[PDB]
RNA sequence: GGUAAUACCGGCGGCCCGAGUGGUGGCCACUAUUAUUGGGCCUAAAGCGGCCGUAGCCGGGCCCGUAAGUCCCUGGCGAAA
RNA sequence: UCGCCCGGUGCCGUAGGGAAGCCGUUAAGCCCGCCGCCUGGGGAGUACGGCCGCAAGGCUGAAACUUAAAGGAAUUGGCG
């Protein structure tokens, strides 16, 4: 995915393991309702 | 002086060996890479063996 | 200001190379002969390299 | 792989004589390294040096005398016209004559002081002071 | 020649050295035991000792430094220091002692024995920074480095630093005049040696 | 391209509110009261020109530029800012 | 140029010295500041300079580079302390830089003005710019550099005129030690005024570790020390 | 250091200088010529020829004496070969590796799973190619021979 | 700047340029923040997860030729402003 | 068991380099080569387009706008 080693840093955020997680549940709407 | 890594010299020898049961003489290499064997009777001389060989006869000189 | 050479400068006794203001240098009397100032560079100390006397042939350190 | 043996040599010299030895083994051996050596010389640079064969291009024996703070190569080997070496003795070197700079001239190898006298030029090899 | 026999450096052990070697040192050893243990010189030791000897009877006598911290080569230290004029500090050596001006004993020699220059590494260091020279007694493990006179001995045994200071504080006095011959020095060596 | 402008012929400080520097125009001001400042400006760069010149002549070598070197001394000299012995340091 | 000359005479009566130099300098056997370098003596006492060259505190041979006032945190409050950087010179061949502590603006550049005197050094100065070609101890004789810390300094020769085109500090020390004409070239962070400060010093210190031929002298005006007062 | 893998090694030969051959010599050019043209007869590789010399014969490489043909060359094995007839038909260097990677094309074809033993023979077949570039550059091959594993 | 303002608004002093002196937009220097001269890539931005190879750039010692690159001298040119 | 030469694998360490932590012939030193990447923090590894995969997904990859700091190596304390 292209990802940068700075933001696994945590000091004002959230995680990025669980970012990357949110990220793909939006891709995937947007694709399927009328991605065509 | 002169220091080994300018002007390299080897280490090893070319003997005047003296066979056993043929009385002939030759010459051979220290470390040798085969089974030197006579050239008239048929007898070994020296063995292959990692790094310097064994020899089995009579030595002259070192040449 | 009356330059008559007015000073010089010392050299190591082993390299040749001047003497900087502020550096552990040495001098010291010939040992064995007694008729010789010999100088030491800090670089020349640290690193023990001989030296000989320019009057008698006594050697290093 | 080696590319250069020249440069290899003029590293070489200025790193020995940094730390203070009185001798030097410039192994791979060239013509061209025996003639920069010979202008490195007459202006007082090195000792006596000689040429020993082993088998296999020779190597030089090269005495110094702790007499000079920097050498290296020029290496891309610029040309220059012989009215426009100001131009890079303000480049390479620290005032206005500290120095040679050595230049492969069409007769020869020679310091740049020699080429202006003739008015010639050529390519920039190396440089010492 | 020799300034004593050679069954006496030997009885003593002036020679023997240690498991361990240097690329400085490659000058002063002399072969390898078997064992594993290097041997010194002794034609050098001898031929140092003398050299030593001259060019320590050039300075004002009140103007020398003996130095140890090791336990063995204090009492050879103090016969030393008091039979030339010297001055001598046996113990530790505590800082400042030519640096610092704001101490009561605040003293700027002209020259500095040291016994071992690895136990003795603060005055080596306070003598750096001052440009005096250095006289010191090397093992086959020591370095070199910053010593300006080195005399190939074994100075770790009780027996041979005793055998070492007494030459040493002989052919002192008999370069400034204060003795006739060699023969002429009636002070037995054990007075040097540390009593078990 | 674009045609000649006319350009000015001094030049300004590079920063405006220098003490040490203020402190020094100020005296040259009153001993010679002259007008503004840019009256002040005009000679020292009519000053800098000629060092400016003297610097290019002096390592500079060929035919031309010898006779260029001797054209300064001439007129910098019959404008009363040199002596007749004077060479080109 | 006496009123610096009745200085020494006072200084040298009632100094009682405890070091070897000072023995030396006090009993006449050493007369003069350019025979206490070139040794490996130590320079532990400041009355060895204010006695051979008198003239460094004459307070328009002294500067005061910057001041700063740092902290140190403590669970009754903030412990506070001075920071002075000076500097000392004749402006002929000598200078010094020191920095020095305190708890007061006073005593801080008390402890600086007197540190700077015990690390001073001597340098050499000439004419090697390809422009001017005089031989007169106006500038840098070739080019040297020197750092500390994050800051690169280096400097080259200029002609005869031009001022001191460096930074706002360099002026300063490069003006207390005789030169007057320079060129400039740095790298690094230059707003920390001690690294600046101390990367200057190197390079005048450094100007004396090129090596160079007897011809050289009588071809860029080297002089070192003093040179004709 | 090597050219697929990355470490160092020294391993090797270092001749002494030398420009006429030893005093204690014997065998003149032509009963070496002879001695080498008996044992190609026998199967003999040209690089375990000079083995043999060397240990057997008491012959020093055989590179110190010159063509008897020709002052400019100097003597070497395969210049003698060449002479009689017996030179190989293709560089040996190029036979070795080539005949090395069809005993081991031939293996991979029982065991398709080693997957560590084919990569080996790629960094064969790039070392065959290497060769075959400069042997045609040099006019030793003829421009219509190209590998195919397929043959032999 | 919070009822004790050298920082806002007026008075009176003072400073910089001066027939000018300020405001908004654009390009260059500042900037070694585009780096041929002349920057970076362990922890700050940044070494492809690893290896094989086609084009291209870089290439060991000596001897004999050629004269394309390169260097010096000389004819015809590169309008005026 | 001891000594030496060559190649791998560890530690203490001179000169030197670095902002320091620390690297130091197994360089982060001084040189000669070739290729890949970096240009204040976010928006964003996102939107739009293309090529691969049976899908999950991989690879390539901006701008409107917004902000004065975001990052690193070490000090004195307060605290668990
Ligand atoms: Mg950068
Ligand atoms: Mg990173
Ligand atoms: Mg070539
Ligand atoms: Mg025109
Ligand atoms: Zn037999
Ligand atoms: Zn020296
Ligand atoms: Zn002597
Ligand atoms: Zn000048």
């Amino acid at each position: 995915m292209k990802r940068r080693p700075r933001k696994w840093k945590k000091k004002g955020r959230m995680r990025w393991k669980w970012i990357k997680k949110r990220i793909r549940r939006l891709k995937r709407q947007r694709k399927k309702e009328r991605g065509l | 002086a002169l220091p080994r890594n300018v002007i390299p010299m080897p280490r090893s020898r070319f003997l005047r060996v003296k066979c056993i049961d043929c009385g002939n003489e030759q010459i051979v290499f220290s470390h040798p890479a085969t089974r030197v064997r006579c050239n008239v009777c048929g007898a070994t001389l020296v063995e292959p063996t990692g790094g310097k060989g064994i020899i089995r006869a009579k030595i002259l000189e070192v040449l | 200001e009356n330059v008559e050479l007015k000073f010089e400068i010392p050299v190591c006794t082993s390299c040749g190379r001047e003497i900087t203001p502020r550096e552990h240098a040495t001098h010291f009397v010939c040992p064995n002969c007694g008729e010789a100032i010999i100088w030491r560079c800090e670089t020349c100390r640290l690193l023990a390299k001989p030296y000989k006397c320019p009057k008698c042939g006594w050697e290093g350190p | 792989t080696l590319l250069d043996p020249l440069a290899n040599a003029l590293s070489h010299i200025t790193n020995s004589e940094r730390v203070g030895k009185r001798e030097v083994y410039i192994k791979p051996a060239s013509k061209l390294i025996g003639e920069v050596l010979r202008v490195m010389q007459k202006y007082g640079y090195i000792g006596e040096f000689e040429f020993i064969d082993d088998g296999r291009a020779g190597v030089y024996r090269v005495q110094l005398l702790g007499k000079i703070n920097k050498a290296g190569a020029i290496k891309p080997r610029f040309p220059v016209k012989a009215r426009d070496y100001e131009r890079w003795e303000k480049r390479f070197l620290p005032a206005f004559e500290f120095g040679i700079l050595i230049v492969s001239t069409s007769q020869g190898v020679m310091s740049h002081k020699e080429a202006r006298e003739k008015g010639i030029g050529g390519r920039l090899i190396a440089y010492v002071y | 020649e020799y300034l004593v026999p050679l069954d006496q450096y030997l009885a003593a052990g002036v020679h023997i050295g240690t498991q361990q070697k240097t690329k400085d040192m490659k000058k002063f050893i002399y072969r390898v035991r078997q064992d594993g243990l290097y041997v010194l010189d002794v034609r050098k030791t001898d031929e140092r000792l003398k050299v030593a000897g001259k060019f320590l009877a050039r300075f004002d006598p009140q103007s020398i430094l003996a130095v140890s911290v090791r336990l063995y080569g204090q009492k050879p230290v103090k016969k030393f220091g008091e039979v030339t004029g010297a001055r001598a500090i046996p113990g530790r050596f505590l800082p400042g002692t030519m640096t610092n001006p704001a101490v009561k004993n605040f003293f700027e020699p002209d020259v500095i024995i040291i016994t071992d220059p690895r136990a003795d590494h603060q005055a080596m260091k306070e003598a750096i920074e001052i440009g005096i020279p250095i006289v010191a007694l090397v093992d086959t493990e020591n370095l070199l480095s910053y010593v300006d006179l080195a005399i190939p001995t074994n100075n770790k045994g009780r027996k041979a630093l005793a055998l070492i200071y007494w030459i040493l504080a002989r052919e002192i006095l008999y370069n400034r005049g204060e003795i006739s011959s060699r023969e002429e020095f009636k002070i037995p060596v054990e007075e040097f040696e540390m009593k078990i | 391209g674009d045609p000649k402008r006319q350009r000015k012929k001094y030049e300004t400080p590079p920063h405006p509110w220098i003490k040490e520097r203020l402190d020094r125009e100020r005296v040259l001001m009153d001993k010679y009261e002259l007008k503004n400042k840019k009256e002040l400006w005009k000679h020292e760069t009519q000053l800098k020109n000629f060092r400016r010149r003297a610097r290019r002549l002096l390592a500079a070598r060929g035919k031309q530029a010898e006779i260029e070197r001797e054209q300064l001394l001439a007129r910098l000299k019959r404008l009363g800012l040199l002596p007749e012995d004077a060479v080109l340091d | 140029s006496q009123e610096w000359k009745e200085y020494a005479k006072r200084v040298l009566d009632e100094w009682q010295p405890k070091t070897k130099l000072g023995m030396l300098v006090k009993e006449g056997q050493i007369t003069d500041i350019h025979e206490i370098f070139r040794k490996g003596y130590q320079i532990k006492e400041p009355e060895i300079i204010d006695v051979l060259l008198p003239e460094v505190n004459a307070r328009e041979n002294q500067e005061i580079l910057d001041i700063a006032l740092t902290v140190r945190m403590t669970d009754s409050g903030r412990r506070v302390r001075f920071r002075v950087l000076a500097a000392v010179g004749n402006r002929d061949g000598y200078v010094g830089l020191g920095i020095g502590h305190g708890r007061e603006v006073g005593i801080a550049i008390r402890k600086a003005i007197n540190y700077a005197k015990l690390n001073i050094i001597e340098i050499k100065r000439g004419c090697g710019s390809w422009e001017c070609r005089c031989r007169r101890p106006h500038s840098v004789p070739f080019t040297v550099e020197g750092k500390e810390g994050s800051v690169r300094v280096k400097l080259i020769p200029g002609p005869r005129g031009l001022g001191l085109v460096i930074g706002d500090v360099g002026k300063k020390i490069l003006r207390l030690a005789g030169i007057q004409d320079v060129w400039s070239q740095t790298l690094g962070e230059t707003r920390t005024t001690v690294n600046f400060a101390k990367a200057v010093f190197n390079a005048l210190y450094n100007t004396n570790k090129v090596v160079v031929t007897p011809e050289m002298i009588e071809r860029y005006g080297i002089v070192v020390g003093r040179a004709m007062p | 250091a090597r050219m697929h893998a990355r470490k160092r090694g020294k391993s090797g030969s270092k001749r002494p200088p030398r420009t006429a051959p030893p005093i204690w010599l014997e065998y003149t050019v032509e009963d070496i010529e002879n001695l080498v043209v008996k044992l190609r007869k026998e199967g003999y590789s040209t690089a375990m020829i000079g083995t043999i010399l060397r240990d057997q014969y008491g012959i020093p490489t055989v590179k110190l004496f010159r063509d008897p043909d020709n002052p400019n060359r100097k003597l070497t094995i395969t210049r003698i070969l060449e002479k009689h007839g017996l030179a190989p038909e293709i560089p040996e260097d190029l036979m070795f590796l080539i005949k090395r990677a069809v005993n081991l094309r031939k293996h991979l074809e029982q065991h398709p799973k080693d997957l560590h033993s084919m990569r080996g023979l790629q960094l064969i077949e790039s070392k065959i190619r290497r060769l075959v570039k400069y042997y045609k550059r040099k006019g030793k091959l003829p421009k219509d021979w190209r590998y195919d594993p397929e043959q032999a």
